[PDB]
C-alpha cells in the first residue's frame, strides 16, 4: 500500500510526496507528468489541485506534488 | 580457518556474514567477514583482491586494522580485531534526557578525523561512512571500519540508514566524487553525536535531498558552482533560504557549529578537508 509524506512548504507552494509500491512504477509515465485523472487512477487519494510537478529519475515510484498557496 | 576457530555468528555487515573467532596460536579474539567471490574470467585478474592486498598494509590507531586475508575455495576471509561496541549501539544506550558529554563528542570527532585523514592521505576513501562503522574499545578509542571496501567491490533499505550520511554530490548524480564525501558524512555524524538524532533523517533519496535543502537552503550556481548541470538537479525543487543550522542542533559552542557548517558546505571543492578540520578552534581541549 501507498505511503504519503507529511507536508512541507516554501513561501510560494506547499508540497508533499507519495511513495507507490514498486510494481506499479513500471506504468508511471517516464517522459511526462500526470494529470489529476492520471494519478488518481493509480490509486492516489488527495484533495484537488495538487500538481505532479517533477520526477526524481532514480526513484520513479515517488510522486512529487505541489500546490500554490494564497 | 586452520589458524582460527569459529566461536559464533554476529551479523551481516553489507559485505559478508560476520563471525567471532579465535587464533589458535596467539589466542587473539577476532572478527571474521566471510565473503563469497564472484567467479572470474580467464585472463581478467581481480582488482578486488589487488585492493584488499593494499588495505592489509594500513595501520593507524583510529582505524580497524585488517589483520589477515585468506582464501578457501573461491571465498575470502577478512580478519579484523574484535570490537564489541559501535557508535550506533552506544548512542542508542543513552538514557532519554541525557546527552553525550560534550568533551567526549569532541574527543570522538577528533579521533574519527584522524582516522580519515590517515586514509585520505593514503589515497583511500570510505564512502559508506556511518555510526555502525565507527567501532569502540573498552579503552575509549574509536576506529573506522570498512574503509576502502566499497572501492574494492561496488537489498534496497539496506541502502535507505546509509542514506542519512550521504553527500548531496552523490545524491544529485554527480559525475565524480572524492574525499569530500567522507567529510560530509562526518559532519552529519558530528551533529548526531551532539543531539543523539540523525540530522538529515530522510525516507528516500529525494526526501533526503529535501531535508538537507530545508536546513541549508536550496542550492543554485551562486552557492555551488555548476550545480544546475547535475543529472538530477531540477529547477522545480522547493526554494528554501539558508538555514539556520544552530536551529537544527544543540550542545555545541560556536566553534562546533562553525566547524560543522564547514563540513556541510555544498560545493565539494570548497568543503573543509580532514586536515583543516583538525586545526579548528573547537579542538582545544
Amino acid at each position: 500500500q501507498i505511503y504519503y509524506s507529511d507536508k512541507y512548504d516554501d513561501e510560494e507552494f506547499e508540497y508533499r510526496h507519495v511513495m507507490l509500491p514498486k510494481d506499479i512504477a513500471k506504468l508511471v509515465p517516464k517522459t511526462h507528468l500526470m494529470s489529476e485523472s492520471e494519478w488518481r487512477n493509480l490509486g492516489v487519494q488527495q484533495s484537488q489541485g495538487w500538481v505532479h510537478y517533477m520526477i526524481h529519475e532514480p526513484e520513479p515510484h515517488i510522486l512529487l506534488f505541489r500546490r500554490p498557496l494564497p | 580457518m586452520e589458524d582460527y576457530t569459529k566461536i559464533e555468528k554476529i551479523g551481516e555487515g553489507t559485505y559478508g556474514v560476520v563471525y567471532k573467532g579465535r587464533h589458535k596460536t596467539t589466542g587473539q579474539v577476532v572478527a571474521m567477514k566471510k565473503i563469497r567471490l564472484e567467479s572470474e574470467e580467464e585472463g581478467v585478474p581481480s582488482t578486488a583482491i589487488r585492493e584488499i592486498s593494499l588495505l592489509k598494509e594500513l595501520r593507524h590507531p583510529n582505524i580497524v586494522s585488517l589483520q589477515d586475508v585468506l582464501m578457501q575455495d573461491s571465498r575470502l576471509y577478512l580478519i579484523f580485531e574484535f570490537l564489541s561496541m559501535d557508535l550506533k549501539k552506544y548512542l542508542d544506550s543513552i538514557p532519554p534526557g541525557q546527552y553525550m558529554d560534550s568533551s567526549l563528542v569532541k574527543s570522538y570527532l577528533y579521533q574519527i578525523l584522524q582516522g580519515i585523514v590517515f586514509c585520505h592521505s593514503r589515497r583511500v576513501l570510505h564512502r559508506d561512512l556511518k555510526p555502525q562503522n565507527l567501532l569502540i574499545d573498552d579503552k575509549g578509542t574509536i576506529k573506522l571500519a570498512d574503509f576502502g571496501l566499497a572501492r574494492a567491490f561496488g537489498v534496497y533499505t539496506h541502502e535507505v540508514v546509509t542514506l542519512w550520511y550521504r553527500s548531496p554530490e552523490v545524491l544529485l548524480g554527480s559525475a565524480r566524487y572524492s574525499t569530500p564525501v567522507d567529510i560530509w558524512s562526518i559532519g552529519t555524524i558530528f551533529a548526531e553525536l551532539a543531539t543523539k538524532k540523525p540530522l538529515f533523517h530522510g525516507d528516500s533519496e529525494i526526501d533526503q535531498l529535501f531535508r538537507i535543502f530545508r536546513a541549508l537552503g536550496t542550492p543554485n550556481n551562486e552557492v555551488w558552482p555548476e550545480v544546475e548541470s547535475l543529472q538530477d538537479y531540477k529547477n522545480t525543487f522547493p526554494k528554501w533560504k539558508p538555514g539556520s543550522l544552530a536551529s537544527h542542533v544543540k550542545n555545541l559552542d560556536e566553534n562546533g557549529l562553525d566547524l560543522l557548517s564547514k563540513m556541510l558546505i555544498y560545493d565539494p571543492a570548497k568543503r573543509i578537508s580532514g586536515k583543516m578540520a583538525l586545526n579548528h578552534p573547537y579542538f582545544n581541549d
